[PDB]
């Protein structure tokens, strides 16, 4: 069986790329706004470092 | 009067970066919370940011 004619088929195909660049802060997520707090967090200060 | 000079400075609570040597004497600190490069400073845990 051979062709005897063709179309011209036009296919969309999405790719995502990249997605929404985010930061954090430990101090004022963990610690809201409490000095208190913030003192004990200290110690944890090599885990956000990370 | 004699020949001799005094400072008086007031003590605040601060967050402060020390560094000590092989011989373990304080050759350096970073006052955290004093300008955004001594700020990165004290996000990083480091004296120097590439
Ligand atoms: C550290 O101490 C040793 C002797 O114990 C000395 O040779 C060296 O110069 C000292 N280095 C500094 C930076 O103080």
């Amino acid at each position: 069986a051979i062709p005897t004619n063709f179309t011209i088929s036009v296919t969309t195909e999405i790719l995502p790329v990249s997605m929404t660049k985010t930061s954090v802060d430990c101090t004022m997520y963990i610690c809201g706004d409490s000095t208190e707090c913030s003192n004990l967090l200290l110690q944890y200060g090599s885990f956000c470092t990370q | 009067a004699g020949a001799a000079a005094y400072y008086v400075g007031y003590l605040q609570p601060r967050t402060f970066l020390l560094k000590y040597n092989e011989n373990g004497t304080i050759t350096d600190a970073v006052d955290c919370a004093l300008d955004p490069l001594s700020e990165t400073k004290c996000t990083l845990k480091s004296f120097t940011v590439e």
